[PDB]
RNA sequence: GCAAACCGCCUCUGCCCGC
RNA sequence: GUGGAAAGGCGGGCAGAGGCGGUUUGC
């Protein structure tokens, strides 16, 4: 049933929010879409609607864990600076992607608890495209890594978390 | 009637957030994972701002309220401030009458004089300017947007945190039960370089326009400039660098000729206190 | 035959299509600022005596728009034989309401051969409002006005035959002269400026007894079919009297067109373009 | 008679966010071109703020320049706005529809105003035409390849206004160009006198160095102006340009120089081969 | 031996007047 | 010898009011 209305594209933005508002049917079908994701280990995978497509089924995922976008905002505004930096200032974010990796590596450090799940499927999925962007330009191949990072938080907030 | 130029006192200088300052904006322009009640921000390069409409209306809120408190002092030294009595036209939905304040924006009353020589004598409206119909009196005073100063430019090119996060939790007082919310501000200590343009036109009463400028900042330095500053997030504090009055001559000729005030080390109640007439007297030698 | 076809970039608005009366004018006013009286009666003379400048017709990045011509419509259902009655309906409506044709498909109006019309036109007309400001307490009055906004390769031309040693010795120096002034409107706005280029059009035209005019007509004789054309310019702040032109692709039968000359109270003469621009063209029976 | 056509190019650097409104999705858009969808400075809103600085700049100054300009002796300063009668002896001397703006009512007397003669008249039996030509200030090329980069070009600036007791806000929206833009303008002198272009070369940067002080449409006593002039050459297109067509056009060289670099810093020094040419 | 739970925004305003 | 000549879409309007990063109890 979940598999179905997780089709290839947009198979289901309403029937989602629906069902994940579940339990046995979301722990299977999601994790083969996460397994899917991180088997497209090239962060250029996708130049038609499948990153719109894998964000998705990763952020239903992650809305049947906790993902409080509290914990992530120090990952969440460091994104965003590093893309403002690409506007004319500077070129290389290898000197601050160890960084951003760094504070990949720290919040998942300190999420202890019951939201251990919400933040290591969170760390399953980034780090392969973060390993690509070592050794990557950052004009392109970076512009579809921080569109992705977009899609994931947006459809988070309409899943209904945060 | 008769609209002249003689030329334009401009007050140069810089703006310390000795308290961390928050001018809020509105978010959802393409962005997708920040804080909560962001900082207003220039979108070319970045970095926070302070518009000129926050501060030439947050002068305008502090005077207005000055000049409400004496109507009956003022009036020996301007006219038709005889024609308003203190209150807000709130409880009598009527826009001009007998009270101060008199324009209903949307919903708000604000002191704006009707008529073109009704406020040729206002105190606040020559200053700060007025719309009417069929009379709409100009402003005197420009104030252009304050973006960082060029030392924190550079920090920002360093890594320093420009802006930081502030979580304020509301308690309900019965339950205590906390309702956290964050709020972006800018970092104390950081400083704006501001632009206040006067524009001189006539030469009987520009020395009140300036000590009515003087002031409002003094006023300003008192009081809190955006944000939420009965929590604390105000506190304004003016550097002036130079006074200077670019005269007419300035703009045909293209020589330095203007008269340059020095108050480099001097506070905005020390302007305004002994000594005005010591630093605008070459002003008066040149008019 | 060969035409050369005088390219007009704009810089901005213009205030309409110049047409063949007001680009005469403005050459005209262009020879006396940078030769002087003697030559633009030179120039008048030029025009009776040899070949005459056309109508300012619209292109978008080489496709040149030509106007079309008035002889397809008492043959347009004869066109139109080999169409099925439905959709035959719908296009002889839009192909009557065109306004221009390319280089390509105006070859094959003159032949009455089936056409087809252009989908796009290269620019717009839209009202941008302006005001006047009161000096003292800055109080508004809008009124309204009206441009004519190219794309961003789309410009205007105009054609000339005519002998080359009137064209570089007159047409050509006046040209570069109206790229710093206007072709009409408001110049000091910035409207009628332009960049002007210089090519080769040949047109493909079958020989025949009636011809079409690629300009203002203003006839001797009564032409064939035709489409009237009423309007009179200014000239230095003096109102010239409307004049029944004939506008362009209207059909006419060995006319050369002619010149009124104007007094209108001035120092010089006024003369007002109204030469033909002469196309050949194929007519059915009337 | 026809001499030359002195031309000014150069840059406009909107230093703060400028806005030209239309009234016509943002509630208050300022004007933008229809194919492109990019906003311009026009060629009017630049013209009649150069005229509406120089004619307050020219009433303040009406006794002074009484026998270096003739027909400024007719002007009182002030409007004729009390008094409902046109072409009085007032300054401001002609009501358009609700505004009153100096303009001079003869040909025989807007050759002598130093802003009719530099700006242009309307009259009866005058029609005194402009000397200045003032082109629609469009994007530079490095600024439309921002718009080509997925760029915002024009932010949306939201203002409110606040009652003074109860501080209820009441707020609405601005659109306004991004700070920091570069447009390239242009403006096109017609030296019809060879005499008097020297006082109308100097008039015309005394009106931008006004403007460089004051601001350019929108709001502006709000901090929507703050313009400022960047020139990069101007060139003097002789009249034996226009017939024989070679390119002997005498150019100066100014980079980087200013409004005020540019008035008496060089003005002996940059017009050295125009004043000598004539 | 050290924590793990919940709360992560709430509710009032939003273009006028003038050609 | 130009359906032309003259003509700032702008005057006034604080993104603001209220709000302890908190309390509870165990596995
Ligand atoms: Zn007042
Ligand atoms: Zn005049």
């Amino acid at each position: 049933v979940d598999a179905s209305r997780l089709f290839g594209e947009s198979p289901d933005v309403v029937g989602i929010k629906k069902m994940l508002e579940k339990g046995k049917q979301w722990e299977a079908i999601q994790p083969y879409f996460d397994n899917v994701v991180r088997e497209a280990k090239n962060f250029l995978e996708w130049s038609p609607n499948k990153r719109l497509a894998n964000a998705v089924t990763v952020a239903a995922y992650l809305t049947s864990q906790g993902l409080k976008t509290n914990q992530v905002r120090k990952i969440l505004d460091m994104a965003r600076t590093t893309e403002l930096k690409v506007k004319r200032g500077e070129g290389d974010i290898k000197d601050d992607l160890v960084k951003m990796r760094y504070l990949l590596a720290y919040t998942v450090g300190k999420a202890t608890g019951q939201s251990k799940y919400s933040l290591d499927a969170f760390h399953r999925i980034l780090d392969p495209m973060l390993e690509v962007l070592m050794g990557s330009p950052k004009k392109e191949n970076f512009e579809k890594f921080y569109d992705f990072l977009q899609a994931v938080v947006a459809y988070h907030k309409f899943f209904g978390g945060g | 009637m008769d609209r002249r130029f003689y030329g334009k006192i401009v007050i140069k200088g810089k703006i310390k957030a000795v308290t961390g300052l928050h001018i809020g904006s509105q978010r959802d322009i393409s962005e997708i994972g920040g804080i909560a009640n962001p900082v207003i921000k220039d979108p070319h390069t970045g970095l926070p701002y302070i518009p000129g409409s926050s501060l030439k209306g947050r002068l305008r809120s502090l005077f207005e309220i000055l000049v409400n408190s004496r109507l009956g002092e003022w009036r020996e030294k301007y006219p038709s401030l005889a024609n308003y009595s203190p209150g807000s036209c709130r409880p009598d939905n009527q826009e001009n009458c007998g009270k101060f304040f008199n324009r209903k924006i949307n919903r708000g009353w604000i002191h704006v004089c009707p008529d073109y020589e009704t406020a040729l004598a206002c105190p606040v409206c020559r200053l700060f300017g007025a719309s009417g119909k069929e009379s709409n009196f100009p402003s005197r005073i420009i104030v252009r947007d304050a973006f960082l100063t060029k030392e924190w430019e550079e920090k920002w090119r360093a890594g320093e945190a420009i802006t930081e996060a502030k979580i304020e939790v509301g308690i309900d007082r019965v339950t205590s039960q906390a309702n956290p919310r964050t709020n972006e501000r800018v970092v104390a200590g950081a400083e704006f370089e501001f632009e206040i343009i006067y524009n001189v036109e006539n030469t009987t009463h520009w020395r009140d326009d300036i000590k009515n400028l003087l002031t409002a900042m003094a006023l300003l330095e008192d009081s809190y400039l955006g944000g939420s500053g009965s929590r604390g997030y105000g506190k304004v504090k003016f550097i002036f660098d130079s006074f200077e009055f670019r005269p007419l001559d300035y703009y045909r000729t293209g020589k330095d000729e203007d008269i340059v005030s020095i108050d480099a080390r001097e506070k905005s109640v020390s302007d305004i206190l002994s000594g005005f007439d010591s630093l605008f007297s070459e002003v008066e030698g040149k008019l | 035959p060969k035409f050369i076809a005088v390219k007009l970039i704009p810089k901005g608005p213009f205030r309409d299509i110049p047409r063949a009366d007001t680009l005469f004018g403005a050459i005209g006013n262009a020879i006396s600022a940078i030769h002087g009286q003697s030559a633009v009666e030179e120039l008048v003379d030029a025009f009776v005596g040899g070949a005459r400048i056309s109508s300012a017709f619209p292109y978008s990045g080489d496709t040149y728009y030509l106007p079309k011509p008035l002889s397809v419509e008492p043959a347009l259902e004869g066109i139109l034989t080999g169409l099925d009655e439905e959709e035959r309906y719908t296009t002889a409506k839009r192909l009557r309401k065109a306004k221009y044709l390319d280089l390509k498909n105006f070859e094959l109006a003159l032949r009455l051969r089936p056409f087809t019309i252009p989908e796009e036109i290269p620019y717009a007309r839209v009202d941008v409002p302006r005001v006047v400001l009161d000096r003292v307490t800055q109080d508004s009055s809008i009124y309204f006005w009206e441009e004519i906004r190219f794309r961003e390769k789309s410009g205007v031309y105009f054609l000339y035959s005519g002998p080359r040693e009137v064209f570089d010795g007159y047409i050509a120096p006046a040209m570069r002269f109206l790229g710093d002034t206007g072709i009409g409107g408001k110049s000091t706005w910035g409207a009628g400026l332009f960049e002007v280029e210089f090519h080769e059009m040949k047109i493909d035209a079958p020989g025949s007894e009636y011809s079409v005019t690629l300009s203002n007509a203003l006839p001797t004789k009564t032409p064939v079919l035709w489409r009237l054309l009423r309007k009179g310019g200014w000239s230095f702040g003096r109102r010239k009297p409307r004049m029944t032109f004939i506008a362009e692709g209207s059909i006419v039968k060995n006319d050369p067109g002619g010149m009124e000359r104007l007094e209108l109270g001035l120092s010089h003469e006024v003369y007002v373009y109204g030469l033909t621009f002469p196309l050949g063209v194929e007519l059915p029976e009337g």
